[PDB]
């Protein structure tokens, strides 16, 4: 799930 | 009766602002359970067994259904299960599908192609020790600012890193092979010799 840090960073 | 448990198990995941889907806490919840980095390739096969339609979200019917097919009701079953599934990946029109099925879950939905930063991360995961040439291939594209990778170049580079000699002498300089690729001979041919 590589854009799930970049995605919990931004939500 | 054994979707009780399936349901129940569901529950604990679904985004709280749309019941019809895992988000992206219940993705991080969800991997925090297999005790898995979320970006390992664990992760990826999971969400390949599930059919997942884009990364880093299921939603109820990927979840229900994937874990139906492989008979779980808990985590631990389906941690138990991981190996046979990873052993699966062996067979060589099995990892196909998988790599192939890569492309269209990693990518933007609505989109024909994969952005340059996206495509290398995956490229590091699935491609890692089954592609010699995989380093000196990111470093190229990166040089270069290709900054999209179409469907047609990723599934077939696969068949490239199949058959792709140590000295790349093998590879006809007419071929059938996309652009991208050919350019990448082109430039990679003088590294080695
Ligand atoms: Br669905």
């Amino acid at each position: 799930m590589i854009k799930l840090f970049s995605l919990k960073q931004q939500k | 009766g054994s979707k009780k448990k399936l349901e129940r198990l569901y529950g604990r995941y679904k985004d709280p602002q749309d019941e019809n889907k895992i988000g992206v806490d219940g993705i991080q919840q969800f991997c925090d359970d297999l005790s898995l980095d979320p970006a390992s390739i664990s992760v990826l096969v999971i969400a390949w067994k599930f059919r997942a339609a884009t990364q880093c979200e299921f939603s109820r019917k990927e979840f229900l259904d994937g874990m139906t097919e492989l008979g779980c009701d808990s985590m631990e079953k389906l941690k138990a299960l991981l190996p046979r599934l990873e052993q699966e990946l062996k067979d060589t029109a099995k990892f196909k599908d998988f790599y192939q099925f890569t492309f269209t879950f990693a990518k933007n939905p609505g989109q024909k192609g994969l952005d340059l930063e996206m495509a290398v991360a995956y490229w590091k995961l699935v491609l890692s020790g089954r592609f010699k040439f995989l380093d000196l291939w990111n470093t190229f594209l990166m040089e270069h600012h290709k900054r999209s990778i179409p469907r047609d170049t990723w599934n077939l580079l696969l068949d490239f890193g199949n058959m792709i000699a140590d000295d790349m002498s093998n590879y006809d300089e007419e071929g059938a092979w996309p652009v991208l690729i050919d350019d990448f001979v082109e430039y990679a041919r003088p590294v080695v010799t």
